[PDB]
């Protein structure tokens, strides 16, 4: 019975998964970005109110 | 972002000039209407783009 | 109630047409104040305005 390969998963890890891993590094970068951007609208929020 | 934007948009409305308030007495034949501006005199004036 | 009710439906079409005419007409608004010999007046009139009195 059955039909599966284990060869395929391992291959997918070296090849395809590494390119997804570059993309997850970018979402890290996004994380950092929206700290500075949050602080900035906070400065502007005060300036508007004045 | 929503909050800062609104506080600035209400300020923009203040800076741009006043409004008044009339009542349409009749319709005239150039696609203008005879308004009586309630606290002042009459002015004959063009329709809007929504009216 | 046949003698008037049959034919009444026909009149209601006529009332509807009387509604349709007034709006159809009111859609078209144009001027001119005065006549053709006073169309000459404006060509002059432009000038007499730019002058102050």
């Amino acid at each position: 019975n059955n039909n599966s390969a284990l060869s395929n998963v391992n291959s997918d890890i070296y090849f395809k998964l590494k390119k997804l891993e570059k993309e997850y590094e970018l979402l890290t970068l996004q994380e950092d970005y929206i700290k500075d951007e949050q602080r900035h609208l906070k400065r502007e929020l005060k300036r508007a109110q004045e | 972002n929503d909050k800062v934007r609104f506080i600035k948009d209400e300020l923009r409305l203040l800076q741009e000039p006043g409004s008044y308030v009339g009542e349409v007495i009749k319709i005239v034949s150039d696609k203008k209407v005879l308004v009586k501006v309630q606290p002042e005199g009459k002015y004959i004036v063009d329709v809007a783009k929504d009216i | 109630a046949a003698p008037y009710a049959a034919k009444l439906k026909q009149t209601e079409n006529d009332l509807k047409d009387i509604e349709a005419r007034i709006k159809e007409k009111a859609g078209v608004k144009e001027s001119d104040t005065g006549l053709a010999p006073s169309h000459l007046w404006d060509i002059m009139g432009d000038r007499q305005r730019l002058g102050e009195e």
